[PDB]
């Protein structure tokens, strides 16, 4: 799971770039 | 107003206040965008009124160092290779290097793919650069926006005006009674929701002991138990409702730092400011003409846009020298039926629906001791009812409110409650109604496309789809190409694709238009929630290709074509429309401009002793003001009698208003407007300054 | 003088007025509003405000 | 009419409801009756209908820039909590429908009521005071409707065909009812070239002269029109006996028709035909098929080809900056010329590529709304965007808003939009100040007498004769010498008079005066009156709202101040 | 030739303006007569009856002003312009 | 569940009449409206001219020698000839005239079963010294049937196809207003408008279309027994 | 050629298609639009008008030992499907104590009141809480605001509810035409009805047919 949050419902993403640092 | 509004309120950069430049003193250059805000203060988000540019909002990644400057993180490219270590730079340190943007093509090593990179140099300068002169690079292509801006799908497709109204408007959405997250959204909403603090998170890891509506009890692996309350129907500051709902099922394993309850506006731990609605873009017999909106009755019957609004009113028992007031059940000259709702205490019992004018708290002041009037001695003598030492000042329901009495609260001197100096008991009362949407409430999408609902059709009149689903909202065409923001059309297309699910042609191979499409996206199940970040979402070719692979309907057929247009049937006529209309889904929110708040009328009322004009206010049904350009309008008409009527008997002259009211109730002609009582006062004041003013008649003699 | 006294320098204007013992007529909308008397334009001028209406003699009741 | 929330029209008329409510005897005493209206008892609504049956009310929306900003409507009752405006008064009230709010005022006296019902009912102020043009005319969607209902599509369905040889000729219809039946079975498109024979619509002025011999034309006679069924459908609406229009219903043309109606007919006729136009327009705007989808916006086919040539040109200017032959500022100048020219090119290309049937072309092209530049930025490049100073940035945004802008283009672009917002928010108040000064200066100017009888007039130049031949009508006569009443008698080069002294001017007489061959006339204006107070009517000219002589007692001064000071929020700049 | 007028728009304002001298005059003209017709209903029970009742036939629950304009259209009244 | 009945008024002119139907259950305005219009225009039987046959016409574009009108004008005038017939077979009637002057509609001598309802209609204006002979074929039908949908069945040298108005009714329009029945004020008032040919009356055609529609909705009513009370 | 027109039936358990033919040309869309418009608004049904939770005074509160609050329970009850035969308000009961989900098929109806989806989810019960409700079922048509309980003036314990007594769900149609040049020109309407399992499709179509024969019975009359 790419998302940091434990049990977050997942959204497929139209992300072309990987994010280096989390918000 | 909701989670997003609070989180935005706390991240605010205000320019005004004690110890700063004035609002009138700040030149027009202080208020506009500066090339050094990039990545610290959002250029898009700002208030729209007269404080434009004077209140910004802290950017997403920006953070403040000790001294008091705002820093933004970069990553550093030593020699054309991008590092994983990140440095926070201030605005003056950043001016000394060369910063390349997050869209630069990168290898897997971090090697720069092209010879020349686009970069920002010094202040307000953009230029290509050979790959060696590149020192830093941006964290994320959405580094330059705020938190509210970050939740606008297809934000690089709108203009700055409509983007501004979109960001601005999201923080005035009313939380509904149910929430669903948007079918198309930014990666921003899970993060924003968890941070803004209105979801309950789980502190440790453990197993759910027991779930209530009131509390969750967690069992740690350590052995000790943590119980979380959920405040139920709290009156938040802005009259909307706050509600927390345990989201997890009983006997489950919860990770540390996981969502456990769903605050107002949050679904599943997600910033949900509206609902998903089936929209079709066309004009429909001038009911949505000029930016109004046509709503389908299904919403009002299903409660899709119902809200809960909780009021409070407060009255108290303060000492006067004539005596100490008191809050008590019996009240002189009020029948028994009217006082049925109050109890023995004087306060209305919890759950009795109150129409306006009703009594909520029954209080009596010890009436100022005058003599008992003789006419009143015979009037009260024939019946034998004494006007006691007390007049009646009971708390009453203002006009235009209704609902139930959910909770009352009282402060006393005996309880040991802290009280204000000179008051013995304070009483508040909460009344909560449940609003369904109707005419004259404001709706808005996310791209600053506001609107009032001008009509609600009955379910069987909405243009309906080839399989008999009627659309829900009919948004006119003429405001899309004029605002110059087409993010809403793309949000609709993508939205329809999220509704039906899709399956690309991957058996023959992957078609070219989906080369860079992620693998999890090749094939979605109906009603799958996608995310498209800001400045990095679905491209055009990818959207258009997604509209050819939409899953066929449960009847077997496919409803929207390669363009996104569908065939609609007219509910009234029953014919098909002569062309395909664009249907699809959209995310609509119910703003906080409701017709029940913003309606006041006033035939007469209570005046103010000194100015002698009708007493203002929305809460005392004050009269509405008649400025000076309305007088110039009057005089350009030649309407002498209307303007002379407004200026005299409708505001100032007491004699006039009494005579007009009386003549109207009596059923005779209203007196023809003469000379204001104000005139004689102007003359008494000019006669005070030893000037001598006389009035001359036609002949030349005084009067 | 009645119109002048409302714009600025009330005391000055009034002083010159009161020495001169000058009388201003009430042509003009500004002055007329200030006193509160019907403004002399449209349905305010005297060749409209003073009308009489009789039922025509030819009209003979039942 | 107008629509009035019944919960608010109960409060507003409260005393009247009380009088009628003790009159009925529902309440024993008036004081008790007032109590009854406070509890909204079910008997009061029946009375509150009677009370507002024939009362007038004043609607108003601030800020009032001009006199038509306050207008009087006869109120009807509605459920709900929103006031209901008629769609044709958003031009004058300046009202969108996205949260605006309106005052309601109730004239109480007999005098008040009368003059609100005669002097400022909406059905009386169809023509704008500032100019003799109609404000309350079909406007935003109705223009799309009546544009789609009058387009003639060549090659459409059931379209007329001339028969050669054995085959019969189709597409000729005996009556309008017959072509409606044909277009309901589906053999006929609402807009194909068909040859009807019409009997209830006066033929055009060129055809009437030869078909009916200039002996007249009367309802009941038949002449063969050669139009599309939509245009016949459109002539159904405008008043009876009006000659038959037969061209595409652009917004200019609807304007021309409404003026032609307003100066040749009573006010009730215009007031009704405008309404039949509004309704038939709303009907057709729906079946018009104007929608915006992502496949509608087209990107121009050779934009890639154009931006390479131009971008390379600017590259040459850049190399000349490195040489040092062009100063920094001169480099700015050259760049701004390059990208201005390139934005022009892409704009034009995009205009050629677009089909005529496209909704993005059509919604703007009929004059319904919008402007071609916005369509350009939507489909081609956004072009040069300006600074926080107002000066152009030598960098040019090169992505369409359909495409998406790069974070950098977007940031660069914020400036112009934000500064536009603040500066419009300044313009409105500043214009308001200009209006206040302009009211104070001419507070005194009123129509005092009917005719001061001078002989001094302005000289107006009616048309500037071409040196090569004949004459050329001046561009702005409709502003210069139209309401003007003729100051002297208009002697021509022959002994005869083409227009006489004291007769108002109008386009029939301006065209007579023009065909005569006299280029200048001396008219009678406010600049040369000779009255003690204000101006006399005969030499102020006709009025603008009415279309007749201005009334003795009107306050033309305040009206002219409104006029000049109101379109000040639409002025802009882009040295002096 | 026109559609039949409805509501407050009847009677047509052109035919009204034909009787009266100028647009402003029709207002005072109407409001005085309507004031009278309002007075007649209170002088009728008791007192001097110097004002003449509503001339053309008044429909039910019609306002005085409407009766007024209705009878200005019938040429039942005459006015003397101001001084 | 009870509903108050509804009554229809009639306002009359020569052949046109307005009907009004009030007061209807909210939202039934269009329900009854569009279908009632389509039945009035589409359903009722009637008889019209279908094909003409003019004597000295080789091909169509010519004009019949010695007439003022055109083949197309002649066809439009015949297309307006109001006819009634009580037989199903395609009857044939001739028309002949001579000398100077006008040839009106009453001038055809119809065989049994055919009545011309406006005999004062104008067909053509003949100059002097010529005789015209035209043959007409009358048929029964419904609604509007184009001639092109008829076209040429088989081959003929001098046949002409003529669009057919099988209709008693000519133009039906309607509008739906909101009427205040009670304090609710959502009830609907339909305003129908019907203008017919000479051969039927509007107050009669409305009854015809109403019976047709009752027999059509009757089927769904035949499916089961579920009450609805007045 | 004149043939009377009759409608065929195509079966599926909850939603059936119908076939009406032949018809006059162009007449198919309007006819089907009528049947549709009647179906969606005017079939008699039944629903729940007012509920009564024991231990609750109004909608804006909770119960001890329930997972959801009162508004949530009401929002589940809006999906109940209840068919009633009597003509006057009838009362149902619902009692469930201890651990476990409580579902729609736990109501104890009177004689003549059925609950057609007895597997619908109402609420979840913790071990601490025991739920007890009484409901009132009246039969109407269309949709009805909840406020209509408040002007009655009943006791404090009673909550009004919204009422949707519509038993149709999804109605559509499609018109298959024949446009040949010969006389064989006719329209073929194909309707489609889908109900809530409270009444069958043929049954709803029957009620709407009845309605329309009534509304045309006064308007076919000779003038
Ligand atoms: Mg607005
Ligand atoms: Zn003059």
């Amino acid at each position: 799971s790419n998302n940091s949050v434990p049990g977050a419902p997942n959204r497929v993403s139209f992300a072309k770039l990987r994010e280096p640092l989390e918000v | 107003n909701n989670p997003l509004s609070g989180l935005t309120h706390k991240r605010r950069l205000s320019a005004l206040g004690p110890g700063g430049l004035s609002r009138e003193r700040a030149g027009l250059e202080v208020r506009d965008v500066h090339p050094s805000h990039y990545g610290r203060m959002c250029p898009i988000e700002t208030p729209e009124g007269p404080n434009i540019g004077l209140i910004g909002s802290l950017s997403v990644y920006a953070r403040v160092n000790p001294f008091g400057f705002i820093e933004t993180p970069y990553r550093k490219v030593v020699d054309g290779v991008v590092s994983d270590e990140i440095v926070y730079l201030t605005a003056d340190e950043e001016d000394r290097h060369v910063v390349a943007q997050a869209n630069s093509p990168i290898d897997a090593d971090g090697r720069f793919v092209e010879p020349r990179v686009l970069v920002r140099r010094k202040a307000g300068e953009v230029e290509y650069v050979p790959s060696s002169e590149v020192d830093y690079m941006d964290v994320s292509p959405r580094q330059m926006v705020s938190v509210a801006t970050a939740m606008i799908p297809f934000l690089e497709h709108d203009d700055a005006n409509r983007a501004l109204m979109g960001a601005n408007m999201q923080r005035q959405a009313v939380p509904l009674v149910r929430s669903e997250a948007p079918l198309v959204g930014t990666g921003m909403e899970l993060r924003a929701a968890i941070d803004a603090g209105d979801v309950v998170v789980a502190e440790e890891s453990g197993v759910i002991e027991e779930v209530s509506a009131d509390y969750i009890t967690v069992m740690h692996d350590n052995g000790t138990r943590r119980t979380y309350r959920m405040r139920k129907f709290a009156r938040s500051n802005h009259g909307t409702c706050a509600n927390q709902c345990p989201i997890v099922d009983a006997g489950d394993r919860v990770e540390a730092g996981q969502v456990i309850a769903d605050g107002p506006c949050t679904d599943d731990g997600e910033m949900a400011l509206g609902k998903n609605l089936l929209v079709a873009i066309m004009p429909w017999e001038g009911h949505n003409y000029e930016d109004a909106i046509i709503l389908s009755n299904r919403l009002v019957e299903e409660d899709v846009l119902t809200s809960i609004h909780i009021e409070e009113h407060e009255i108290d028992a303060r000492d006067t020298k004539l005596g100490a007031e008191e809050i008590t059940r019996d009240i002189p000259n009020i029948s028994d039926e009217v006082l049925a709702d109050l109890d023995e205490r004087g306060i209305v019992r919890i759950g009795a629906e109150v129409r306006d004018g009703d009594i909520l708290v029954g209080k009596v002041t010890p009436k100022g001791e005058t003599e008992l009037t003789p006419e009143e001695r015979l009037l009260r003598a024939i019946f034998g009812e004494k006007a006691r030492e007390v007049r009646d000042t009971s708390l009453k329901v203002p006009h235009g409110e209704s609902g139930k009495v959910i909770g009352i609260r009282v402060f006393s001197r005996e309880d040991e409650d802290e009280l204000p100096a000179g008051v013995n008991e304070l009483v508040r009362v909460y009344v909560a109604q449940k609003r369904k949407i109707s005419d004259g409430d404001k709706l808005a999408g996310r791209h600053g496309n506001k609107g009032v609902i001008g009509k609600i059709l009955p379910v069987e009149d909405m243009p309906f789809l080839a399989d008999g689903t009627p659309v829900d909202i009919i948004l006119n065409t003429h405001g899309v190409p004029r605002r110059m923001n087409i993010g809403q059309i793309l949000e609709t297309h993508l939205g329809w694709c999220a509704h039906s699910g899709w399956k690309v042609d991957a058996a023959k191979g992957v078609p070219d238009w989906a080369a860079r499409l992620p693998d999890e996206l090749l094939e979605a199940q109906p009603n799958a929630i996608v995310s498209t970040p800001v400045f990095d979402g679905a491209q055009e070719a990818e959207l258009q290709g997604l509209l050819s692979c939409t899953l066929p309907n449960r009847d077997g057929d496919v409803l929207v074509d390669a363009d996104g247009k569908a065939m609609l049937f007219d509910g009234r006529s029953g014919e098909p429309f002569p062309y395909p209309v664009t249907v699809g889904y959209m995310y609509i929110m119910k703003l906080h401009h409701l017709v029940d708040d913003k309606i006041h009328a006033r035939s007469t009322g209570p005046y103010s002793m000194i100015t002698q004009q009708p007493l203002g206010g929305k809460a005392q049904f004050g009269g509405q003001r008649f400025g000076e350009m309305e007088c110039w309008a009057m005089q350009a008409y030649g309407a002498a009698y209307t303007l002379q009527e407004l200026l005299t008997i409708k505001s100032d002259d007491t004699v006039g208003r009494v005579k007009v009211y009386e003549a109207i109730v009596k059923g005779e002609n209203i007196p023809e407007p003469g000379i204001p009582e104000s005139f004689k006062v102007l003359l008494k004041e000019l006669q005070s300054l030893c000037l001598n003013v006389e009035v001359l008649s036609s002949d030349g003699a005084a009067i | 003088w009645l119109s002048a006294a409302s714009f600025q320098e009330t005391t000055r204007v009034l002083t010159d007025a009161a020495i001169n013992c000058r009388s201003d007529k009430l042509n003009g909308l500004k002055e007329n509003v200030i006193i509160g008397k019907l403004i002399p334009a449209g349905t305010g001028i005297n060749r409209y405000r003073n009308i009489a209406v009789q039922p025509t003699e030819e009209a003979r009741a039942a | 009419q107008c629509g009035l929330p019944k919960l608010m029209a109960l409060e507003l008329f409260k005393p009247f409801v009380m009088k009628r409510l003790v009159d009925l005897n529902h309440a024993q005493n008036i004081k008790s009756a007032k109590r009854m209206v406070e509890r909204q008892r079910p008997q009061v609504w029946d009375v509150l209908e009677e009370v507002i049956a024939e009362h007038p009310v004043l609607l108003n929306r601030a800020p009032t820039l001009h006199r038509l900003g306050i207008q009087a409507f006869e109120p009807m009752l509605v459920e709900g909590k929103a006031i209901q405006l008629h769609p044709l008064v958003c031009e004058a009230f300046n009202a969108d429908f996205d949260g605006d709010q309106m005052a309601v005022h109730l004239p109480l006296s007999a005098e008040a009521q009368a003059e609100a019902r005669i002097l400022m009912l909406s059905s009386n102020n169809i023509l704008s005071p500032a100019s003799g043009r109609p404000l309350a005319m079909p406007r935003l969607d109705m223009v799309t409707g009546l544009y789609y209902l009058t387009t003639e599509v060549p090659g459409d369905t059931g379209e007329y065909q001339p028969a050669s040889g054995d085959h019969p000729e189709t597409g000729v219809y005996s009556s309008p009812a017959e072509a409606i039946m044909a277009a309901d079975r589906g053999v006929l498109s609402v807009r194909a070239k068909i040859k009807v024979r019409l009997t209830q619509l006066r033929p055009p002025v060129e055809i009437e002269a030869e078909l009916f011999g200039h002996s007249g034309w009367q309802p009941g006679d038949a002449w063969m029109a050669e139009t599309t069924l939509g245009r016949v459908m459109f002539n159904e609406l405008l008043p009876l006996g009006y000659p038959f229009v037969n061209k595409q219903m652009h917004k200019k043309v609807q304007a021309a028709i409404i003026n032609d109606l307003a100066e040749r007919y009573p006010m009730i006729v215009v007031a009704q035909t405008v309404d039949k136009l509004k309704d038939a327009g709303f009907y057709w705007a729906t079946r018009s098929g104007v929608t915006v989808s992502m496949a509608d916006v087209l990107v121009p086919p050779r934009k890639k080809e154009i931006l390479d040539h131009y971008e390379e040109r600017a590259d040459k200017v850049e190399k000349q900056f490195q040489r040092g032959a062009l100063n920094h500022d001169e480099r700015n100048e050259a760049l701004v010329e390059i990208w201005k020219e390139a934005t022009d090119e892409v704009g034009q290309a995009l205009r050629e590529h677009y089909p005529d049937d496209n909704p993005i072309i059509t919604i703007v092209d009929s004059g319904a709304t919008g402007n071609f530049t916005q369509t350009r930025t939507l489909a081609g490049m956004k072009g040069l965007v300006t600074n926080p100073k107002g000066e152009f940035i030598p960098r040019p945004v090169k992505s369409s808003f359909r495409e998406g802008l790069t974070v950098l283009e977007y940031f660069i672009n914020t400036h112009g939009a934000r500064k536009g917002l603040a500066d419009t928010a300044l313009r409105t108040a500043d214009s308001g100040y200009l209006t206040r000064r302009l009211v104070d200066v001419s507070q005194d100017v009123i129509v005092r007498e009917h005719d001061c009888q001078t002989e001094r007039g302005i000289v107006v130049e009616l048309a500037e004769r071409a040196p090569d031949g004949t004459l050329i009508r001046d561009p702005y006569i409709e502003t210069s010498a139209y309401a003007r009443t003729l100051g002297t008698d208009a002697v021509d080069e022959a002994g005869n008079v083409i227009v006489e002294r004291g007769q108002d001017l109008g386009d029939p007489e301006i065209d007579a005066l023009l065909a005569a061959g006299i280029t200048q006339v001396k008219v009678r204006s406010v600049l040369t009156c000779a009255t003690s107070t204000g101006v006399c009517a005969t030499c102020y000219g006709r009025s603008m709202a009415t279309g007749k002589l201005v009334d003795i007692g009107e306050a033309v001064g305040i009206v002219a101040a409104q006029s000049i000071g109101e379109p000040g929020t639409q002025l802009t700049m882009r040295d002096i | 030739g026109y559609d039949t007028p409805l509501g407050i728009t009847n009677p047509p304002i052109d035919e009204l303006l034909d009787r009266v001298s100028s647009k402003y005059a029709l207002v005072i003209y109407a409001a005085k007569r309507a004031r009278q017709i309002n007075d007649y209903y209170n002088q009728l029970g008791e007192g001097i009856l110097e004002y003449v009742g509503p001339l053309v036939e008044p429909g039910l629950q019609e306002k005085p002003l409407s009766i007024a304009l209705r009878e200005i259209h019938a040429d039942l009244l005459e006015h003397t312009e101001g001084e | 569940l009870s509903q108050r009945p509804t009554l229809s008024e009639d306002v009359l002119t020569d052949n046109r009449s307005q009907f009004v139907i009030e007061p209807l259950e909210p939202g039934f305005g269009y329900t009854l409206g569009n279908s009632l219009r389509r039945t009035l225009l589409s359903s009722i039987p009637g008889a019209a001219v279908t094909s003409i046959r003019i004597d000295g016409v080789l091909h169509e574009f010519t004009t019949v020698p010695g007439v003022k009108e055109d083949v197309t004008e002649i066809i439009l005038n015949l297309k307006s000839l109001v006819v009634s017939s009580e037989e199903d077979e395609p009857v044939t009637m001739y028309l002949r005239k001579q000398g100077p002057g006008e040839v009106t509609a009453g001038d055809i001598v119809p065989p049994a079963g055919v009545t011309v309802h406006n005999p004062g209609m104008h067909i053509a204006t003949l100059n002097d010294k010529g005789k015209l002979e035209v043959e007409l074929v009358v048929e029964r039908g419904r609604g509007y049937v184009p001639a092109v949908q008829n076209r040429a069945s088989g081959a003929e040298i001098g046949r002409i196809p003529v669009d057919s108005i099988y209709s008693p009714v000519l133009k039906v329009t309607y509008k739906v207003d909101a009427t205040r029945v009670e304090q609710r004020t959502d009830f609907d008032k339909l305003i129908l408008d019907v203008e017919t040919k000479n051969s039927i009356s509007p107050r009669d055609a409305l009854a015809s279309a109403g019976k047709t529609l009752v027999e059509l909705f009757g089927l769904a009513r035949e499916l089961n027994v579920e009450a609805e009370g007045i």
